[PDB]
RNA sequence: GUCGAGGUCCGGGGCCCCGAAAAUGGACGGGGCUCAAGC
RNA sequence: CCGACACAGGUGCCCCUGGGUGAGAAGCCUAAGGCGUGUCGGGGGAAACCCGGCCGAGGGAACUCGGCAAACUGGCCCCGUAACUUCGGGAGAAGGGGUGCCUGCGGGUGCGUAACCCGCAGGUCGCAGUGACUAGGGGGGCCCGACUGUUUAAUAAAAA
RNA sequence: GCAUGAAUGGCGUAACGAGGUCCCCGCUGUCCCCGGCCGGGGCCCGGCGAAACCUCUGCCUGGCGCGCAUGCCAGGGACC
RNA sequence: AGUCGUCUCGGGCGAGAGCCCAUAUCGACCCCGAGGCUUGCUACCUCGCUGUCGGCUCUUCCCAUCCUGGCCCUGCAGCAGGGGCCAAGGGUGGGGGUGUUCACCCAUUAAAGGGGAACGUGAGCUGGGUUUAGACCGUCGUGAGACAGGUCGGAUGCUAUCUACCGGGGGUGUUGGCCGCCUGAGGGGAAGGUGCCCCUAGUACGAGAGGAACAGGGUGCCGCGGCCUCUGGUCUACCGGUUGUCCUCCCGGGCAUCGCCGGGCAGCUACGCCGCAGCCGAUAAGGCCUGAAAGCAUCUAAGGCCGAAGCGGCCCCCGAAAAUAGGCGGCCGUCGAGGGCUCGGGUAGAAGACCCGGUUGAUAGGGCGGGGAUGUAAGCGGGAAGGGUCAACCGACCCGCUUAGUCCGCCGCCCCUAAUCGCCCGAG
């Protein structure tokens, strides 16, 4: 096998609904020093005639920073969304929804940014994205 | 294939249906419907309603 | 450039027009070795939902999930024609048929009214409502001789194909009293085969328990709900056109360019929608129930039926069949099943799933 | 140095072939035609 | 009456207006007075589509020549209010809090326990108290013309 | 300064403007992506009852042609 | 429209540049062409009017192929590149300034191809540019004024006659009429297309860096056909709260967008959910076997085997007017099978049509019960901040009878009511 505890990307079996439209803006839920982007594309994904990219959690976004430390504003960054508002259905048929449209900036690899994420994080996101299930404090 | 238990009406609901809300602090909510879920978040108190399992309580607490 | 995207709407479904018959017809069945009738009958009656342990190879395997299913009434039907086809210059053409003399009818549900016996119903009678036209004095002698001269035609090797001809029994669930009369296929290799497994259950009733298999995958045909005239947005799925359009935003801009001088038939407009003949691919038998009932694990036995009774529909209480999934037409609408003919290649397990709940909560 | 019947080159003539890709479906007038129903 | 008409225009709305809510000749309801003649009727899950209106999850101008249209705000009371300036203004700048009903007191003018208006304390209900109706969205640069005003009656209202 | 300029005025300017223009917060079906509901038409039945317009007619492909033919040539198809 | 100078795209020869080597790649100087996709030239049709550019909507076609499928050469180690061949089934998207087409730029992507259809499409839309009438600036003119110079404003008419396409009906014909079940000649389809991940594998290859593929699994997106169990929207059925006014007050009602607000089942829907075969057959480029012309050699001249998202079939939709106008079973005629109007209702619906029921009865109403939606009715008793002669009495609101009351375009049971009477066509 390959990259065996050196893995970034894992597998979800839940596909969240693709609530979240290019132009949406997202709360940043780490300390990299962005608080607040905004949605210019979804990678990993085709559209089609005059149809905005959409993604949901667990979906990896380039996004530009509006808010932030001077260094990191005016930045193009990914960023992979671990709360959104539009609820989803799981497994079990029950849907489930969160307070906000939050994300985490990490590298075009998957790695985070930051140290720490602060508040929960979805289940998909955080199996979607190994690295960022490491240093979630909250996962639900 | 559990039954859940709503937050505001706080009687079971069956599985495959019904909705959990997430809070930012981490506390997790089970709403049986979207009348449940808008009573408790526009603030209508379930202590007064007799269909809610919380009047109970409630006239037990009154005597 | 220009901009490319697809056409809206397929043009394989052409001509959109309301269905030829309300009965679903079948030009296509599948190959198979085993001597069984290829599909069964029954009604439409409402759709609920289960959590099952999947069996299904994929990701989700082995974990508990949920799976929406759709409830079909099916009392057994009653076989009583066999017909025979011969080889014609151009395809198949029928040679003989030969029904059953009449005989008592013992399902009927007769009741006790004020003055009068029972109505002692017997066939003929409520086949009568679909024929109108049925042999008289026709003996048991004659329907012999009959078979015999089928038979006969057989062993000379004039007859290629042999089809059994069933009736459906709605006075069984109290649905109506007018019958279906349907063809279908026997499964096998020998017309001799063929005409044994029809012979011997001539005149008799048929269960879907007898025929299909739970856990296998079906083809279902049926016609999908009416939904009248209908414009181009919604039969087509075109984009609706400028907000400040001052003569209708729900229609096509340009219906043809100038050269060709004719406007060309792929161009989409309004007609009929719905009540379409369409034909569904692999859908999963999930389980077969007799007697309006549901054994679960040798012990606890359920009632299919929804708090307050399936809206629209009565109440089950014949034979049925658990489809994952939706199907088309609408309640009490006729539905016709046969065996998967494209099935995928990794299919699942011909056997029934491991079901943890079923919902039986009002649906009202 | 062994076999043992025509090979070696050039300049020309007739027919044909390659060079030879376009937009509504289709043009030897059409069908079709090969010791022709072509030259 | 004039416009060819028993014409949704114009002449004439030229003169006049009970009660409640309310600042109000506002909107809404209603008394008097008038009308069912702003005159073709009947049917219908009886469609598509068009005109007029209401609502819409998540996003919030990504639409478009251009936020066109729509939407936000909205009355009253109290705090508070910038650059600039012709010192008059800008200004209701911006921004923030309150608003129902019931019980009982205090004050102003008043002979009055007549009428109008202004405060205080407590109790209580709903998601929402200017609950319907009435009823500003706001801010920062640049060009032109100082302003109020006038114009191509019938495609231009403007920097003319 | 291709080709500004001082009463065919030059520069600046508070207040003002259904004038042209750029940006920000808020807002929203403008849009992603369209879906429901209401009233009036549309539709059917009983009545009154016209007008614009009209050489005669009226299916296509490739062609000839005053050079983009329902009507001509060769084909194709078509019950009313 | 004609022409192709010009434009786009090829070809012939080979000076050379490439460490040798013209042809891996580029290919001077010259020479021969194809297309009508740029512009120009002519003035052949049209001035008793054929409405412009751009954008939106929608349909279709070509290949000189951008990606996807299969190959050949290489100055092709692998990962990649450069050049070329077959191949048009599918895809070829979202944004910033600008009226822009185009061009430039941004983030994704397998790629973000070029063109034709009266520079497709205004009896489909919009009206930003251009191209009247108003006005300003600059330049030119003595002047009126002008500018393929900028700038602000500046109208888009329609009752479809024929044909065309989409759906819906009545007839005749098919050698007498009628009911039912079938066959499938032909037509239509993209009903499917395409990314990524795990493993093969840190393996082949390579000094190292780096880094494949066959096979085997999983899954996203776009496209298509269905459904309402779950979720969301609506729900002018219904239930509750509340403002103004009127019916004298209580109850209960009218109007004010359904007065407004909250919830809302059935129905309709998507933002919800379900479904969409890789095998066979013949081939293109290309890789080969046998084999002479031409005692050798040779994939070709005869012959043979493999070989593409491309073609045909399996699959799906329409389909007895398929003019060779079909087959079979049954009933009827030489009074009469069968059918229509009328009747109670929708699995259906613009009129027609279609489907169930019609005393051989649960089709609708009604009664009872089940299930659901709101949220605890009127009336009475008690309490209530306080007032009141600190009495009687008034009092918003709260508690108990009360999961109440109201309602149900959902279901079950019961013939109590209406599904009755009647009329008409019909082959011989
Ligand atoms: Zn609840």
């Amino acid at each position: 096998a390959k990259k065996g505890a050196g893995a970034t990307r894992g597998v979800s079996a839940v596909r969240p609904t693709r609530a979240l439209p290019v132009g949406a803006y997202l709360t940043v839920a780490d300390n990299s020093g962005a608080k607040v982007i905004q949605i210019i594309g979804v990678v990993e994904y085709h559209g089609t005639r005059r149809r905005l990219a959409s993604a949901g959690v667990g979906d990896m976004v380039v996004a530009t920073v509006k808010k932030g430390r001077p260094d990191m504003r005016h930045q193009v960054v990914r960023a992979v969304i671990i709360r959104q508002r539009k609820e989803y259905r799981r497994l079990d048929g029950m849907r489930v929804k969160f307070e906000d449209n939050a994300a985490v900036i990490v590298t075009p690899e998957g790695v985070p940014r930051g140290t720490e994420i602060r508040g929960p994080v979805a289940r998909e996101a955080a199996e979607r994205w190994v690295r960022i299930g490491s240093i979630a404090s909250i996962i639900v | 294939a559990r039954w859940n238990v709503c937050s505001y009406c706080g009687k079971p609901f069956e599985p495959g249906t019904g909705k959990m809300y997430v809070r930012n602090d981490g506390r997790v909510l089970f709403f049986c419907s979207r009348k449940c879920e808008r009573y408790y978040f526009m603030g209508r108190n379930p202590r007064k309603l007799k269909w809610t399992k919380a009047y109970q309580e409630a006239r037990l607490q009154r005597g | 450039g220009k901009v490319h995207r697809p056409r809206r709407g397929s043009l394989g479904f052409s001509p959109r027009k309301r269905a030829k018959s309300i009965v679903p017809r079948i030009r296509s069945w599948p190959k198979e070795t085993e001597v069984r009738m290829l599909g069964f009958a029954g009604y439409k009656a409402g759709m609920t939902h289960i959590l099952m342990i999947d069996d299904e190879p994929g990701l989700t395997n082995g974990k508990e999930i949920f799976m929406p299913v759709t409830i079909i009434e099916t009392p057994p039907l009653r076989v009583f024609g066999i017909r025979a086809y011969r080889m014609g210059y151009l395809g198949l053409e029928t040679a003989t048929e030969v029904i059953v003399p009449d005989f008592p009818l013992d399902n009927y549900p007769a009741k006790e009214r004020k003055g009068k016996p029972k109505p002692k119903m017997t066939f003929y009678k409520l086949l009568e409502r679909r024929i109108a036209t049925l042999p008289k004095n026709y003996t048991q002698e004659m329907f012999e001789q009959k078979l015999g001269q089928l038979e006969d035609m057989i062993k000379e090797g004039e007859i290629v194909d042999v089809r059994a001809i069933v009736a459906t029994q709605p006075w069984v669930i109290k649905l109506k009293k007018k019958p279906e009369v349907m063809e279908y296929a026997i499964g096998g290799t020998s017309v001799e085969e063929k005409f044994n497994y029809i012979k011997e259950k001539l005149g008799k009733e048929l269960r879907v328990g007898e025929v299909l298999k739970e856990g296998e995958l079906l083809d279902v045909i049926a016609v999908t709900k009416g939904k009248g005239t209908q414009g181009p947005v919604k039969r087509w799925g075109i984009k609706l056109r400028a907000h400040k359009d001052s003569k209708g935003r729900r229609k096509v801009g340009s219906i043809g360019p100038w050269h060709p001088a004719r406007v060309m038939w792929t161009v989409p407009m309004a007609g009929q929608m719905g009540f379409h003949h369409r034909t569904e691919l692999n859908k999963r038998l999930i389980a077969i129930g007799e007697n309006g009932k549901l054994k679960l694990d040798e012990n606890t036995e359920i009632e299919i039926t929804p708090k307050g009774g399936f809206p629209h529909y009565g109440i089950v209480r014949s034979d049925f069949m658990m489809i994952a999934g939706s199907v088309p037409g609408a309640i009490k609408r006729i539905i016709r099943v046969r065996p998967a003919i494209r099935p995928p290649k990794k299919k699942p397990p011909v056997q029934r799933p491991q079901i943890t709940y079923v919902s039986v909560e009002s649906k009202q």
